[PDB]
């Protein structure tokens, strides 16, 4: 999957 | 045969990441980013072009500077002009400005450009492998491509025919010991190296041209 920020 | 992965950052043809502020200049971006890579094949030297030379230049082309633009008309407005300067001796403002082209300060021309025909990834990743980095569109407009931060992008809602932005595919590659799965196209964005991952994303690759990526693509011809 992805990763967001912070 | 193609090669499993791909970084041309690995190799010296790509420049830190930049920031376009706000200006719709991501088009000049993608293609001083491919004109960089193409510069650095032919002569060795990597040198930052300038996208301001083509944000206030390449109206008559039929670009609309911070309004908007399409990297095969700023292949065009450099094959028509004779040249582009370098970012130091023509810098960035991010706003729409007077043409100060200086014939001077060239460091880069084509005689004009290649379009990946057919739009299929496949495609692509022939042309990322054999010429360098590439520019592309794709459909940049999702919130979830602004937070952004790591891992391999895919997005429900991303089109492969509605695109809005220019960014330039530096490589692909994949996760794990296996070179068929997790696979994702390298790119590198204009919004600052603080945004997402050092200022790029990898966006899913193999999975129906996700964002458009290779919808339309292309590279000058140096
Ligand atoms: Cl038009
Ligand atoms: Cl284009």
């Amino acid at each position: 999957v992805y990763e967001k920020k912070p | 045969d193609l090669p499993k992965s791909v970084d041309w950052r690995k190799k010296g043809y790509v420049t830190p990441v930049k920031n376009q502020k706000q200006c719709g200049s991501s088009w000049a971006f993608s293609a001083t980013g491919a004109l960089e890579g193409q510069m650095f094949r032919k002569t060795g030297k990597l040198v930052s072009l300038s996208e301001q030379n083509l944000v206030d230049c390449s109206r008559p082309q039929g670009n609309q500077g911070c309004n908007g633009g399409f990297m095969a008309r700023a292949f065009q407005y450099v094959k028509e002009n004779g040249g582009l300067d370098s970012e130091e001796s023509y810098p960035y403002v991010a706003v729409d400005e007077i043409c100060k082209y200086r014939p001077e300060n060239s460091v880069a021309q084509d005689t004009g450009f290649t379009v990946v025909a057919p739009g299929k990834e496949k495609a692509l990743m022939k042309a990322v492998a054999t010429v360098g980095p590439i520019s592309v569109a794709m459909d940049a407009g999702h919130s979830s491509f602004q937070f952004y931060k790591s891992g391999i992008y895919f997005e429900p809602d991303c089109s492969s025919k509605n695109l809005d932005h220019g960014v330039l595919v530096v490589g692909y590659g994949f996760e794990g010991a296996n070179s068929q799965n997790s696979k994702y196209w390298l790119v590198k964005n204009s919004w600052g190296p603080e945004w997402g991952s050092n200022g790029y994303v990898k966006i899913a690759k193999d999975k129906n041209n996700h964002c458009g990526i290779a919808t339309a693509a292309s590279y000058p011809n140096v």
